[PDB]
């Protein structure tokens, strides 16, 4: 039912973020960098996005800006999945528009329990 | 070397690192929940993961071990008969994986008939080879669809010329001197998510140098770049 | 600080790190060659090793990070109304299994009675008391049938004394005033097989100087060590 | 049938070596230390010892010496098994009597192979 855009730069991790959200019956569209999850937004509204920080051509901190400048996409809540842990970088992303942010390594099951607190 | 280049360091290590330990993590943990709803294939494929990525972060901390037993010179080469016609197909083997995630084509070429025997250490230069593919696989372009890092092979000035060329990012004049440096990496918008430490070439130098050998490279930003390894055949 | 410990902070990153990963690797290539010779009680066991495994070496990614952090001036502290007594309690039981592994007990007393309300960052003390902590175990007696670590809680001075007092191999006088810089590990035959990088003290010492406070060591070889951690209270 | 002498200070180390050796039909005594190790071998001779370098107590170079100062132990089959890879590690080793250098991380069948090979 719910639809998700899950945008990291590593197979492997998509892979397995991927295995856990349709583990709950939620939908993944996946995007390999910044830009191409703005180009799959032409497509669909996704419910939520799950957004890693260091991609090549377009890095995230760029794609959270560009989501506050358009109406249709301000809206759709963000959760920051990244390896770049500090508190200047979490604070950053929440000031871009981030909902929430939470470190790599992560815990499937903490994710999935905050991928369905900003579902409901 | 400098100071604010081992702040740097450091913050890199634990950044290059972090990659494949989220993976084992993550892949672990959801085998250890899911157990009830994965089928066999998956499971299995889910444990190859964690050993592969296992197996890059093992690369990795050999790479921080060869570079403090250069750095204490500690590491000591061992020679042998070797047909690098043979080792260079070895290397563009082990990458071809890391390559194709990528979308880089790696070549070789190779100018002279094979087999091409030379006196050197086979593990070594493998080790050198590997890194210099494995740079022209992380410093290839964006956003192309012709990305290649290709190892042409000569013999030249009584010794071996090894070329690993690529058209890839491209390395600026001021830093082309900087390179081989410990710690030295190219700070700008093409390298800012490309893991690393800056130590690989520092060691393919020090182990080049070790056979009495020589690298340089040549580049042009935006075009791509080419680095050359010369050895003596004795 | 220095370069020829830089060249041995860089060997022992590697050496620490790669104990957790070969327990690791070990672990799942012998789940994935042995499916069908597992039980499931055994499975889960293996499987959580690998977990418990990769956050012990998370753990110490986050020690090389956080020591950018402090290098970079870019870390900074929230403080709070921490109940410190209960705070303890909580780092004391974090290193339980740790202790344990060891056959080091771990106590708590407070000379004051309970709450000891102070205003502190609480995740950055944790952090402290961690440090200290895992030091008494890491450094306790080899074989000795009373190896203990205690946390002492006073207030005094108008702020709050911490002692962290073990029964463990001292810290000779020559070492004393060098134990709280970067990458300084007491080097002998005591030590030499105990793993670290030499920077929980050094970012100890950054943290407990942030909050305003200060950290002193007493020891005596052969009998043990008390660390002291004073912090103004508001 | 055949016994196995495993010393290393990790419980968790040898926890999988054991397993591994188990699976294929051996016995294995455990120590946690090299002078736990030495006092073992009064009570029984090993058919192989796998031997880690640091431990607490005695090193794993100091048993190997003393391995080759008595006649009963010195025919002993050692494979150490280290996280110490440097190839003067490796040579100080062989030296020292141990038949085989493997290091840590480990393939567990790549071990076994070798084990297999050295009991046969
Ligand atoms: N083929 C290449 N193309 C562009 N830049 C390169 C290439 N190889 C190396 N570099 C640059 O040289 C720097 C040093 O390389 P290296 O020592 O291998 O360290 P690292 O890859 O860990 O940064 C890299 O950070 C990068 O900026
Ligand atoms: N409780 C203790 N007893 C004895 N020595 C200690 C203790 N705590 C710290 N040390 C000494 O101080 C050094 C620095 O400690 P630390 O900065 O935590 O580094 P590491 O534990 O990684 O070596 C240690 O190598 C050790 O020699």
């Amino acid at each position: 039912s719910k639809k998700v855009l899950l945008v990291d730069d590593s197979a492997v991790l998509r892979k397995i973020v991927s295995f856990n959200l349709k583990k709950e019956g939620y939908e993944v569209i996946e995007a390999e960098n910044g830009q191409i999850a703005l180009e799959k937004l032409s497509e669909f509204t996704p419910d939520l996005i799950v957004l890693a920080i260091m991609m090549p051509v377009m890095d995230g901190f760029t794609v959270l800006k560009k989501l506050q400048e358009k109406e249709e996409w301000k809206r759709i809540p963000v959760i920051v999945l990244t390896a770049k842990g500090g508190e200047e970088d979490e604070s950053l992303a929440l000031s871009l528009g981030a909902r929430k942010v939470m470190r790599k390594p992560f815990s499937p099951s903490q994710f999935i329990e905050e991928v369905k607190h900003l579902l409901n | 070397r400098i100071d604010r280049m081992k702040t740097e360091f450091i913050a890199n290590i634990s950044h290059e690192l972090r990659t494949p330990l989220t993976a084992i993590k993550a892949y672990a943990e959801t085998i250890y929940n899911s157990l009830g709803e994965l089928d066999l294939s998956t499971l299995k494929e889910f444990l190859e993961v964690i050993i592969d990525q296992s197996n890059h972060l093992e690369n990795l901390l050999n790479e921080l071990l060869d570079f403090s037993r250069l750095e204490r010179k500690s590491l000591q080469i061992n020679r042998e008969k070797v047909d690098l016609c043979d080792l260079v197909e070895s290397a563009v083997n082990a990458i071809k994986e890391f390559a194709s995630s990528h979308n880089v084509n790696v070549l070789f070429e190779s100018n002279v008939p094979c087999p091409v025997e030379a006196y050197i250490d086979p593990t070594r230069i493998r080790q050198v080879l590997l890194n210099l593919l494995n740079n022209g696989v992380k410093y290839s372009k964006k956003d192309a669809p012709d990305k290649y890092v290709k190892v042409i092979l000569d013999e030249k000035d009584g010794g071996v010329l090894i070329i690993v060329e690529d058209n890839g990012i491209g390395i600026p004049d001021h830093a082309k001197d900087r390179i081989f440096e410990q710690f030295y990496r190219v700070d700008s918008s093409l390298t800012y998510e490309v893991p690393g430490t800056g130590l690989g070439l520092a060691i393919t130098k020090e182990i080049v140098e070790l056979h009495g050998g020589r690298i340089w490279v040549e580049s042009e930003v935006g075009k791509g770049s080419r680095f050359f390894v010369w050895i003596p055949k004795d």
